[PDB]
RNA sequence: GGGUCUCGCGGAACCGGUGAGUACACCGGAAUCCAGGAAACUGGAUUUGGGCGUGCCCCCGCGAGACC
């Protein structure tokens, strides 16, 4: 009995004083009752908007709703730094309530290509039977990026997980780290071990390597 | 003036079961609908349940149908998100919020509490293990060199990260955690600093984790020989 | 008497719309009767309590009862 909303984009970069628009497409429900929300890392969401285009009572009015039939926008005339976050579309009907995927509005600033780094597992962690590598991009703008594990270079598939942080408050850019995890067996049958780094600030890949045992 | 609370959210194991309180002041819930949303971690809000306090009328997401129910008391201002057969895939924040008026309306959900963690997973409370990431023999990318602490194999989060006992702060970042198909979580925490630093500078990632009530410093200094 | 409760009997059919948020306010098709026309139609009179999960609920009138 579930309705449904399809939130575009996922993701959009823009600037200070930029105007921003955000889509909500209702699939099953017609209800007007559609609201905007807008939420920043770790604390609960905010009302902007309701009844698909009433401005809440002490949001600026930069934020604005509108309706085109099934398609919901969120209008922000002029960005403020206070507004890059997380915004959450939202429809209700008499028993069910949905909400979008959500779209995050990040800092716009120019292309930066990450800095590479690769770790070999520490002596210590191979006492206990496993061993992680780590490999390292740091401060790269925009957010894209592709990490490539290889060993004796041969392609890794499914033995590696990433985390990003958020977009750095005083640069705007991101820093990411890649773990490819083996078995300490796995890892002394092998020698060279590599991260090849695919980003829009570099012409071609870049690799960053070790053999296993070296100085 | 207006608040919500909510309340009651912990660990359980899968199958288990837990009852979430949201106690209102300030207003009346029976002169609005109540509403519990999740947001699991690193994803986006799902409505879970609804309620119009002054009638008992409920509804339920699809994914909660027949395992949760939801519940008002308007003489103790309260309502309640009884949880059942809890699985893994419920782990989140949960949020009680309000909207205006006592059967349906077009207005927003105006006021939301800070939410309750839900934790849903037959891992043990475990510390973790603290590596070092020593820092490479090239004078790495612009004269700086990189180094950090592997943070593996923990459980429940959170860790509390630090260099220096705080006095490095500049050039640092603490990954966020990631979930190992073992249940338990692992994170890396990472810092440049000048090449010229390492043979003098004394470089240590404090760990802290308050559930194994354990505390780890860990010196990462070059690997040598 | 007045409050809560409970039970019984009543409160034209169908479709759609506006504004609410409860279970209300309103509007158009429409229906029944009369008259006119060969017909398409036209004029006059009269007319249904509501909510949404459509089978359950709220409300109104009448009757019976229980408890303060």
């Amino acid at each position: 009995s579930d309705i449904q909303m399809t939130q575009s984009p996922s993701s959009l970069s823009a600037s200070v004083g930029d105007r921003v628009t955000i889509t909500c497409r209702a699939s099953q429900s017609v209800s007007s009752a559609v609201a905007w929300y807008q939420q920043k890392p770790g604390k609960a969401p905010k009302l902007l908007i309701y009844s698909a285009s009433s401005l809440y009572s002490g949001v600026p009015s930069r934020f604005s709703g509108s309706r085109s039939g099934t398609d919901f926008t969120l209008t922000i005339s002029s960005l403020q730094p206070e507004d890059f976050a997380t915004y959450y579309c939202q429809q209700s009907s008499y028993y069910p309530s949905t909400f979008g995927q959500g779209t995050k509005v990040e800092i716009k600033r120019t292309v930066a290509a990450p800095s590479v780094f690769i770790f070999p597992p520490s002596d210590e962690q191979l006492k206990s039977g496993t061993a992680s590598v780590v490999c390292l991009l740091n401060n790269f703008y925009p957010r894209e990026a592709k990490v490539q594990w290889k060993v004796d270079n041969a392609l890794q598939s499914g033995n590696s997980q990433e985390s990003v942080t958020e977009q750095d408050s005083k640069d705007s850019t991101y820093s990411l780290s890649s773990t490819l995890t083996l078995s300490k067996a796995d890892y002394e049958k092998h020698k060279v071990y590599a991260c090849e780094v695919t980003h829009q600030g570099l012409s071609s890949p870049v690799t960053k390597s070790f053999n296993r045992g070296e100085c | 003036e207006v608040q919500l609370v909510e309340s009651g959210g912990g660990l359980v194991q899968p199958g288990g079961s837990l009852r979430l309180s949201c106690a209102a002041s300030g207003f009346y819930i029976s002169s609005y609908s109540i509403h519990w949303v999740r947001q699991a971690p690193g994803k986006g809000l799902e409505w879970v349940a609804s309620i119009y306090p002054s009638y008992g009328y409920t509804s339920y997401a699809d994914s909660v149908k027949g395992r949760f129910t939801i519940s008002a008391d308007t003489s103790k201002n309260t309502a309640y998100l009884q949880m059942n057969s809890l699985r893994a895939e419920d782990t989140a924040v949960y949020y009680c919020a309000r909207r205006y008026r006592s059967y349906y309306s077009r207005y927003g959900f105006d006021y939301w509490g800070q939410g309750t963690l839900v934790t849903v997973s037959s891992a043990s409370t475990k510390g973790p293990s603290v590596f070092p990431l020593a820092p490479s023999s090239k004078s790495t990318s612009g004269g700086t060199a990189a180094l950090g602490c592997l943070v593996k194999d923990y459980f429940p989060e959170p860790v509390t990260v630090s260099w220096n006992s705080g006095a490095l702060t500049s050039g640092v970042h603490t990954f966020p955690a990631v979930l190992q198909s073992s249940g338990l979580y692992s994170l890396s925490s990472v810092v440049t600093v000048p090449s010229s630093s390492l043979g003098t500078q004394t470089y240590i990632c404090n760990v802290n984790h308050k559930p194994s009530n354990t505390k780890v410093d860990k010196k990462v200094e070059p690997k040598s020989c």
